[PDB]
């Protein structure tokens, strides 16, 4: 009488939880991730004695994920996507491909919507990496274990803008720097405001494998030049 | 719902959780089967929005193993795991059999085991339905559809998805039983664009032949 | 809850199971003293289908058959352990099993969901298991109550009431394994809706002079029609 | 709303499945201990199997022993009691194991009632609908009774009642002291309470049994010849 | 190691060594353990075997004796002490102790080499020794028990001067007599000499230093 | 149990008129040492069943406390007195505790003798049955007495006359030269003297202080333990 | 048996967990001031209770306190959970725990209580304090598992305009001590004996008379 | 059904916690613990929560020789505490060598009642206990624990009815005592004086319990009812 | 909402899923039992759901002196028929005597109470009467409440009301009646509550008789007795 049957099928052959969890999500601040010739971005936008990454965490020397919906359910699939390439790492003695992290660890979130009577993670990631079998790769991954890859995309708060600004202004053959300049005008644009702030902005890029994270210094002088054009 | 019971019966008899996962069949894209003297035809459509999705991303064309192949509609991730299921049942079959696994024996393999995803405590129906197409112990082609509910039938041509029966009204008024491949992919073709909107970008059809499974180029699909 | 008795003293499961083996095409099982025949009726659904890769007439084992009515999903999976126990029983035992010994092992393993002493509900299948054993041929009913009765004759799908006052009507124990033949197929005629044929229904029968599973083909379906009224 | 789990305190603090087990209790058979001068008598009245013409004579009996010196008898569901009992002989035969002496009472009785009470802690678990009475009789320490409840609350006394009417019984017996008084004077008394509480059904509605010095301090059922006078004079 | 148990009237007497391991390990060791106010018991074999044994028997006695308590109310260097509980009302009795212990070391008896003897007073049987053998056989002695190796020196010689009645003085002269001889004639066995006496209503237990002087 | 510690050496129970006489000496060993001298080696299982070991004491001790449990299983759950186990329940009992251990590898080294009355029809003791405190015998059918043998391995058997250890040797051979049916009890204490005297003589584990015990119409009897007429 | 009762509401939302966030801030205040050359907890509490026996302010380990607001006993287990994870760091690493490393397997530890089945969240929020090779952290667990990183904060009733009066008052470069007038200051706004304090040195918690010292 | 089961409300609360504390407070059974200097006792109603055998109820009990408590609630869930309490001490003197002190054991207990707080799937026990002791330092212990799993260290403390009335009256008694014979006999007055306070009516020596830890005996003892008669008189005068 | 659950109790002190599992054990076939100084005769209704159909088994045999008649759910008599049976012959292996009739009655009684007290689990829908000799004719009745009784005689199953009746008004003839009119009593009895060769079973058991049901020439005559 006190079950709330999280693992069953409402009339419409959808699952209540899934969508609440999407529903929770689409509430959570806005992370994007595009692809350049250089390599992955991933942007997002984060009270003043908060001292810090809360949407864009390491899971390899050449893989990454920028998070959407709840910070601990994120925390525990992101720990345990590390757990995943080190393991892999471990059994092949090569580096874990980018798709095959992500089949794993959306497996996890899936097993969590089909058995047991426990609810979905409600947690989305954007997961960029490089391997030298596909190159750079950026995916979508929802709470129901379906994952999508992408050249550009968003999730979060306002996604649907983010999208149509990303799917105006990206290109093909765009360098890191318009890379990143494209990443600020769209975390611009979602939050309706002509101008980003750099307190709100976390922006960081894997290339060939290295990763950065930018400080407020570097993203400062990212908004200078989006500034001037 | 460690060990509850999901399916349980209705008081007209029925197990809603089934219908339910038929309904998350319906929910999912048309794919269309053709078999054909030695060779079959997969032809499954494809949505991804333009110039932000990768396309090779998502395939519903899967290879199962060296001779049989897969298409399903339904829930994506569900399909995904009920694959890996089968993938790691060919090589075990393979491995104790020594011989690879034909295909109607991959297709009881999905049917029980959706049967026992719907037949036991703390675990929810598969909401796919799949068109497994491969060869015979005697060499010989056949498609097998398994449902939702673990029920599963050997076919000629059959379509599943979305407005299937719109594409299996199709097929049957138009399947000539055995068909070169050129004409039989066009048939695949214009059975299944019968329900979705006609351009490339909205198909994608491979050929299981006694080799091995190839994606039919762009080129000709133009 | 699956496991609850109504205030009548029954068990609202298999109350609901039995709305179900009311479903599917009807099949029809004689038992005269030369042997016992199973015909089933085939409701072909499209023209695109491979008839004979739908079965509603299996072979629990050389000696024994059965007709299956009800969800065949769940049918499938009570013959498969009806085959596995029987072929233990003839390792073990080194004889071919007696039909109620077959019989009683299905209803025990239809009844499992209970957990007195694991599937988790019942299997509203209704099977029709004919054999040949030493006591003679011999032919039983198996339905989701757990209860199996022996019968002379019976029959079960969607024109069962129908069927079972023919086979009422015309059965009489001195009858000859032909006249076991014409009755099935005049009672099966006079029940399916589509016109009887050649390619329409199912025949196999196990004969006490070999006591064995044969499934007839379409040259005895023919004669068959041939000598009918 | 609080009523229907064991697990769930009403907002006054009670659990109302062990009243309603309470309730079960007192609609139940009469049973009763009676410490007397010389030994414990206890007996079971069933009184709600008067019309079950056909039972074996005497066949029933909800009185039952331990180590062959403690009386357990009950009021409740014959299930439950039998549980209760048989829990009640494994933990005596493991005291006996590890000690190589007889289990002492109190400590019995302690056991039973954790035994009891760990069945009102879960949700999905019955409670046990049976109160229980565990009495002994020795030559140096005279005689020791306990009753314990559906809720695993033990209490010690030198005269108890439980069941169905045990309110008139409680009345009579406390009428005299039989602290002063042989079992033998209390079969008379008891046939009389359990009369005034019929004279054909007194001989095969009723269980019997002592541990009194005549039986040296250890379980036996009451003879007939013992009975028969004693009902005989109540009648 | 020698370890003996003497019964005399209104008491029983245990004694032992305190030499351990051809090399002393440990030249004063405390065999004579005190599992509960009125009941003390002996070891030999091996010290880790019994040591651990003691510590299982020790918390059986803790949860025994607590367990025991029934509701409501009623009613030569030498040190002796009372005991606390005047009536023996939840003090475990001797023979359950000895007996759990017997099951213990019977059902570890592949590996758990340990041989005990237990003194000690309950109001029901008074004074008791029991002897725990090695596989885990009790045997309840009545006069005395002895264990060790070197106890069997003295056999003969106990057997000569026991008497079933002796007083505590006296007692105490034979226990001592035999310990000092079981340490004359054994190597392994050694040290200074402690003695418990159990009595009704105290226990005392004496420190002896030792010389075996004879003009054989 | 890797093997025996302290031992017990032969007993011997046979049938006589009135019962079962089962002797067995009271002593036990430790190598060729004889340090406990007043040990019990027959057990009294219940009224009408009693048990004698030789071998390890240590698991004779855990199969009398198997056998003291299960007989107060019985008396909590008997009715009437032909509920009570026979001496033949109780022997089938010990042989498959001891095949169990076999199948284990875990025996028990004790050889068992379980003796007693099979019947209910020769007395009433067991209608009321008295656990802690204790006219002329009735003859007895020697089909109505039970003496059954159990070895380390489980071999299982009974008979008119069982021996034990160094008995089944020494004592098994007076037995089956002189042993006649029908015994009075003068004739069977005079027999098993003599094979005790042989043991004696013959056995260095053997001692004269000697425990006969009868189980009869009246139920188990213990002697007076007495040390061997010359 | 073992089923979510945390569950997502129609909205999206843990409606357990925002009713476990709700009995936080219906609890005492807390609060941390991470200092340039350290960092602080305090927080704020009839004449018969013990003070010494009900402290809030606790020590994970050498350099790493712990404060809460919320439940007591909840605190107790979780607190219980970190002395033990901090133990086991410290097994494999030969080392203190780091703060941040502790935060995050404690956070997976609360968040654990939010999915799993027959469990309610930790009704209590964190404040941890500790220093490493890397500085001095002050970090807050949230019942839901999160973990921020924070200079300064408070977690209790009307926390808000305690947060609001430690914006109006935080300078990074702080002496300890300006720090621990803040903090005091702070308190008596929310608001010697209703003040425990912590500072970290090995952690260390201010003496009553310290406290007094510092109220001049 | 969010008052059900031990998962919180939406005003944060835990009511079931309340509603045992409900259960506990429905005993209607009074204990009181007092420390001295080097002493401390606990006394109890010895009432249930004509043929009952009157000694043998009681409300007090023997964790240890050396540490005793009250417990007051319904009669099972007391006795299930004790049970669970003597398990705590036997494991921490086997484990750890020596015997526990009060503190170790009421941390412990609510250690165990919390998990009963926060697994749904059991049910609150509804006892309150007090636990007294000797410390390693000689010094007198007095802990009080809850259906919520709160323990607190106290000088003195009550379970029962009246609190928040019954505090006031503690406070008044100690501020006003503000030999070591001396210090337990006025220990022991104080706590009867307590008790007939609290009760607000005249106390009968064969209807409480008063028992007894301290440094001169630390085992956890009851004295006789002789005793206790004694004192009523002397308070009496 | 308190038949709901396996283990809740009513207001009135009452298991409703427990009184629904009897509830299922009067729509079963009448079946009686009776006894005298030396035997016990079963005699039940063969249930038939169609001319072509054949009789249901009414009765079993669960030991060379035992046999039982059940009244309910058909599969959960089957399970505990299994369990005695196995419990029987698990007895006669381990030791080389048959079972005390109590014992087993009794161990099939905590097989039902277990059921009665787990909310996973439902009691078993089915009453069973146990035919037996262990020294004396004895009859036996469980139910699923976990009690069980022993009876002089018993009746049960659809409209036992009249070989009620009938047994409550000859229950004195039944002690000193011989085999033969023992069992034209139970028949009489059986044939209240409405026989052919067919439709009605019967078995004997006693001293020196192990269960055996009646022959069909036997039944035949004794039906002719009875007209």
């Amino acid at each position: 009488r006190y079950d709330s049957r999280t693992t069953t099928f409402s009339p419409e052959g959808r699952l209540y939880q899934v969508e609440y969890a999407l529903e929770a999500i689409n509430n959570a601040s806005i992370t994007i991730g595009l692809i350049t010739k250089d390599g992955v971005i991933l942007g997002a936008d984060k009270s003043k004695l908060i001292d810090n990454y809360e949407k864009i965490y390491k899971i390899d020397k050449h893989i990454f994920c920028g998070v959407a919906g709840l910070n601990a359910d994120a925390n525990i699939l992101i720990n345990q996507s590390r757990l995943y390439a080190q393991r892999y790492l471990y059994n092949y003695n090569e580096v874990q491909p980018v798709s095959q992290l992500v089949v794993q660890i959306c497996d996890i979130k899936q097993s969590y919507t089909q058995y047991g009577g426990l609810r979905p993670y409600g947690v989305s990631f954007l997961i960029g990496g490089y391997d030298t079998k596909d190159g750079y790769q950026l995916y979508h991954t929802d709470p129901s274990g379906n994952y999508s890859g992408w050249f550009a995309t968003a999730i979060g708060t306002n996604n649907l803008t983010a999208s149509s600004v990303l799917k105006q202004e990206w290109k093909n053959d765009m360098t890191l720097e318009e890379g990143l300049l494209l990443a600020l005008k769209t975390l611009a644009k979602s939050t309706d405001t002509e101008i980003p702030k750099s307190e709100k902005i976390e922006l960081a890029y894997l290339t060939n494998v290295y990763q950065k994270y930018l400080t407020e210094k570097e993203i400062e002088e990212l908004i200078k030049l989006y500034t001037q054009k | 719902s460690y060990d509850r019971a999901i399916t349980v019966f209705s008081p007209d008899g029925h197990l809603l959780q089934v219908e339910h996962a038929l309904e998350a069949v319906k929910k999912g894209g048309c794919a269309v089967a053709i078999k054909s003297s030695n060779f079959a035809v997969l032809a499954v459509e494809k949505k991804n929005i333009p110039k932000l999705q990768n396309p090779k991303t998502t395939e519903k064309l899967i290879k199962l193993d060296e001779h049989n192949c897969l298409a399903f509609a339904g829930l994506n991730a569900d399909a995904r795991v009920l694959v890996n299921k089968t993938r790691l049942e060919c090589q075990r079959y393979y491995l104790n059999m020594d011989e690879p696994a034909p295909v109607d024996y991959i297709a009881k393999y999905v049917a029980k085991v959706q049967q026992k995803f719907t037949h036991r405590g703390g675990v929810r129906p598969f909401g796919i339905a799949t068109l497994i197409a491969g060869f015979k112990n005697n060499k010989e082609i056949c498609i097998y559809q398994t449902e939702p509910s673990g029920i599963y039938a050997a076919w000629k041509a059959q379509a599943i998805g979305k407005n299937a029966k719109i594409v299996q009204e199709f097929l049957e008024k138009n399947y000539q039983e055995n068909m070169e491949q050129k004409d039989c992919i066009f048939l695949a073709l214009k059975a299944i664009f019968e329900v979705v909107e006609l351009s490339s970008k909205n198909v994608e059809v491979a050929l299981l032949t006694e080799k091995d499974l190839t994606f039919i180029e762009e080129q000709e699909i133009n | 809850g699956v496991n609850t008795f109504s205030p009548e003293g029954r068990l609202f499961q298999v109350e609901y199971a039995l709305g179900a083996i009311k479903l599917g095409s009807t099949a029809v099982g004689i038992c005269v003293n030369d042997g016992v025949i199973l015909a089933s009726e085939r409701r072909i659904s499209s023209t695109l289908i491979e008839k004979d890769s739908v079965e509603k007439l299996l072979s629990i084992d050389d000696h024994i058959g059965c007709a299956m009515s009800g969800l065949m999903a769940d049918a499938r999976t009570l013959i498969d352990y009806a085959r596995v126990e029987c072929n233990h029983y003839k390792f073990i035992y080194n004889e071919n099993i007696n039909i109620k010994s077959c019989v009683e092992l299905i209803s025990e393993l239809a009844l499992d969901f209970s957990n007195l002493s694991i599937m988790s509900r019942p299997f509203g299948v209704a099977l029709l298991i004919g054999g040949v054993d030493k006591n003679g041929p011999c032919l039983w009913y198996t339905e989701p109550s757990g209860t199996n009765t022996r019968f002379s004759a019976a029959s079960i799908g969607s024109a069962q009431e129908g069927a079972e006052l023919l086979l009422q009507e015309n059965y009489k124990k001195d009858m000859t394994f032909e006249q076991a033949e014409i009755l099935a197929l005049t009672v099966l005629r006079q029940v399916m809706e589509d016109k009887l044929s050649t390619s329409n229904v199912e025949i196999c029968a196990i004969k006490k002079s070999d006591q064995t599973f044969y499934k007839y083909n379409t040259d005895d379906i023919s004669r068959i029609i041939d000598v009918l009224p | 709303g609080y009523d229907l789990s064991v697990s769930t305190f009403s907002p006054d603090g009670r659990l109302y499945q062990v009243e309603y087990i309470y309730k079960s209790i007192n609609n139940n058979n009469t049973a009763l201990c009676l410490e007397c001068k010389d030994g414990i008598i206890c007996c079971c009245i069933n009184s709600n199997m008067d019309k079950n013409k056909m039972i074996k004579k005497n066949s029933y009996n909800r009185i039952y022993h331990v180590n062959n010196n403690i009386i357990i008898t009950y009021s409740g569901f014959d299930g439950d009691a039998r549980n209760i009992i048989d829990r009640a002989r494994s933990e005596a035969n493991t005291y006996y194991y590890n000690f190589h002496t007889n289990i002492p009472l109190h400590i019995l009785v302690n056991r039973i009632s954790l035994y009891i009470h760990a069945y009102t802690l879960y949700w999905h678990m019955r409670p046990f609908a049976a109160s229980i009475i565990i009495s002994s009789f020795n030559e140096k320490d005279k005689g020791d009774i306990y009753c314990i409840e559906p809720n695993g609350a033990c209490y010690k006394y030198s005269g108890i009642v439980i069941g169905k009417n045990k309110e008139m019984f409680k009345t009579e017996i406390e009428k005299k002291d039989y602290k002063d008084i042989n079992v033998r004077d209390a079969i008379e008394d008891i046939y009389k309470f359990i009369l005034t509480s019929n004279k054909n059904n007194l001989q095969n509605l009723v269980n019997f049994s002592w541990i009194c010095k005549e039986s040296s301090y250890e379980f036996q059922n009451i003879h007939e010849e013992i009975l028969t006078p004693a009902l005989n004079k109540a009648v | 190691t020698t370890i003996i148990g003497i019964i005399y009237d209104n008491g029983v007497m245990l004694a032992c060594d305190s030499r351990t391991s051809t090399f002393i390990s440990n030249k004063c060791s405390r065999k004579i353990n005190r599992i509960n106010e009125n009941l003390y018991v002996c070891r030999s074999g091996a010290s880790a075997h019994s040591q651990k044994i003691i510590e299982i028997i020790k918390h059986y006695c803790v949860s025994m004796k607590n367990e025991n308590r029934k509701k409501g109310r009623f009613h030569v260097t030498k040190n002796k002490y009372f005991y606390e509980d005047k009536f023996n009302d939840y003090n475990p009795l001797v023979e359950n102790v000895a007996h759990i212990t017997k099951k213990i070391i019977y059902t570890n008896n592949n590996f758990l080499s340990c041989a005990l003897i237990f003194g000690g007073y309950d109001k029901i049987k008074k004074q008791q020794l029991y002897a725990v053998n090695l596989n885990g056989s009790i045997i309840e002695k009545h006069d005395f028990a002895v264990s060790g190796s070197g106890s069997i020196y003295i056999q003969s010689y106990l057997q000569d001067k026991y008497k079933k009645f002796m007083t505590k003085k006296e007692c105490f002269n034979l226990i001592l007599n035999c310990v000092k001889y079981a340490m004359h004639n054994d190597n392994s066995s050694g040290g200074l000499i402690r003695i418990v006496n159990i009595t009704k209503s105290f226990v005392e237990e004496f420190t002896v230093v030792n010389t075996q002087m004879n003009f054989q | 149990t890797l093997g025996p510690v302290v031992t017990g050496t032969s007993v011997i129970a046979i049938k006589y008129k009135h019962g079962i006489m089962i002797a067995a000496d009271r002593k036990a060993s430790y190598g060729s040492y004889a340090k406990f001298q007043n040990v019990e080696r027959i057990f009294k299982i219940n009224n009408k069943t009693v048990m004698g070991f030789s071998g390890e004491l240590a698991d004779a001790q855990y199969l009398h406390e198997l056998l003291t449990r299960k007989n107060i299983n019985n008396l909590s759950e008997k009715k009437r007195k032909e509920d009570m186990y026979t001496p033949q329940h109780y022997h089938s009992y010990v042989s498959r505790v001891f095949y169990v251990r076999k199948n284990r590898i875990d025996p028990l080294f004790n050889n068992i003798i379980i003796a007693g009355i099979n019947s209910q029809k020769y007395d009433n003791n067991d209608d009321n049955v008295l656990l802690y405190t204790n006219e002329e015998y009735k003859e007895i059918h020697k089909d109505d007495l039970y003496i059954g043998f159990v070895d380390m391995h489980g071999t299982n058997f009974c008979d008119d006359y069982i021996t034990t250890g160094y008995a089944r040797y020494f004592a098994l051979t007076l037995l089956r030269d002189h042993y006649k049916d029908n015994m009075t009890e003068e004739e069977a204490r005079i027999l098993i003297n003599e094979c005790l005297r042989i043991l004696y003589f013959r056995d260095a584990t053997s001692s004269n202080f000697i425990q006969i015990v009868k189980v009869t119409s009246k139920g188990v009897e213990y002697e007076e333990p007495y040390i061997l007429p010359c | 048996y073992s089923f979510s009762l945390t569950t997502f509401s129609p909205t999206g939302k843990l409606v357990q967990i925002e009713y476990a966030l709700n009995r936080v801030s219906s609890s005492s205040p807390a609060l941390g001031i991470r200092a340039k050359n350290g960092v602080i907890i305090a927080t704020e509490k009839n004449e018969l209770i013990e003070e010494n026996s009900i402290f809030k302010i606790q020590q994970i380990s050498e350099h790493i306190g712990i404060v809460y607001a919320g439940m007591p006993g909840d605190f107790r287990v979780l607190l219980k959970r970190a002395r033990k994870e901090a133990i086991r760091y410290s097994l494999q690493y030969g080392s203190e725990i780091l703060v941040k490393e502790l935060v995050k397997i404690i956070a997976s530890i609360v968040q654990e209580f939010t999915q799993t089945g027959g469990v309610r969240p930790f009704g209590l929020s964190l404040l941890i304090c500790g220093v490493d090779v890397y500085g001095y952290h002050l970090y807050q667990i949230d019942p839901s598992g999160c973990y921020f990183n924070w200079m300064a904060t408070c977690v209790g009733k009307d926390y808000q305009n305690n947060m609001s009066f430690l914006e109006k008052r935080y300078n990074k470069d702080i002496e300890i001590e300006d720090a621990i007038h803040t903090a005091i200051l702070t308190l008596k706004e929310s608001y010697e004996k209703n003040i425990e304090i912590g500072v970290a040195k090995p952690f260390k918690i201010l003496t009553q008379n310290e406290i007094k010292d510092y109220l001049i | 059904y969010d008052r059900h089961l031990t998962i919180f409300s939406p005003d944060g609360n835990l009511y079931q916690i309340e509603y045992a504390i409900k259960a506990v407070k429905n005993t209607n059974i009074t204990s009181v613990g007092v420390k001295g200097e080097n002493c401390a006792v606990i006394i109890s109603q010895k009432k249930m929560a004509k043929l009952l055998d009157y000694n043998n109820i009681t409300n007090i009990y023997n964790i240890t020789d050396e540490i005793g408590c009250s417990m007051v609630g319904m009669p099972g869930d007391c006795l299930s505490m004790v049970y669970k309490a003597r398990s705590e001490a036997s494991e921490f003197l086997y484990s750890n060598g020596y015997n526990v002190n009060a503190e170790t054991l009421c941390r412990n207990i609510c250690d165990k009642i919390q998990v009963y707080t926060q697994h749904a799937y059991m049910r609150l026990h509804a006892c309150s206990g007090m636990i007294i002791g000797i410390d390693e330092n000689n010094k007198p212990e007095l802990f009080k624990f809850d259906p919520s799993g709160f323990c607190a260290g106290y000088r003195a403390c009550v379970i029962g009815n009246k609190e928040q009335e019954s505090i006031s009256v503690l406070e008044r008694l100690l501020e006003k005592r503000k030999t070591i014979d001396e210090d337990i006999r006025n220990t022991t007055i104080l706590a009867i004086e307590a008790l007939q306070t609290i009760l607000a009516f005249d106390l009968k020596a064969s209807e409480i319990e008063v028992a007894i830890v301290s440094t001169k005996n630390r085992n956890f003892t009851q004295i006789s009812e002789k005793e206790i008669d004694n004192y009523l008189t002397y308070i009496a005068e | 909402l308190y038949d709901t659950d396996n283990i809740i109790y009513s207001p009135e002190g009452r298991l409703y899923q427990v009184e629904y599992a009897s509830e299922a054990i009067k729509q079963g076939t009448c079946a009686v039992a009776i006894k005298s100084k030396d035997y016990v005769v079963v005699s039940g209704l063969k249930k038939c759901i169609s001319k072509l159909s054949f009789p249901q088994e009414k009765i079993f045999k669960i030991d060379d002196y035992i046999g039982i008649s059940m009244s309910g759910i058909t599969s959960d008599a089957k399970v505990l028929t299994k369990f005695m049976q196995n419990e029987c012959l698990s007895h006669k292996f381990l030791y080389n005597e048959n079972i005390n009739i109590e014992s087993l009655v009794r161990s099939v009684a905590d097989k039902y109470q277990k059921n009665t007290q787990k909310s996973s689990k439902r009691a078993f829908g089915v009453g069973l009467m146990i035919a037996a000799y262990h020294n004396e004719p004895c009859i036996f009745e469980t139910r699923p409440n976990g009690s069980y009784f022993e009876y002089d005689a018993l009746s049960f199953g659809a409209r036992s009301h009249a070989s009620k009746t009938y047994l409550e008004k000859n229950l004195h003839l039944f002690e000193e009646c011989s085999l033969e009119e023992l069992i034209l009593h139970c028949l009489k009895a059986l044939k209240c509550s409405l026989l052919t060769i067919s439709n009605t079973a019967l078995a004997v058991v006693g001293k020196n008789h192990p269960w055996q049901e009646i022959s069909s020439l036997q039944l035949e005559e004794y039906l002719s007795k009875v007209k």
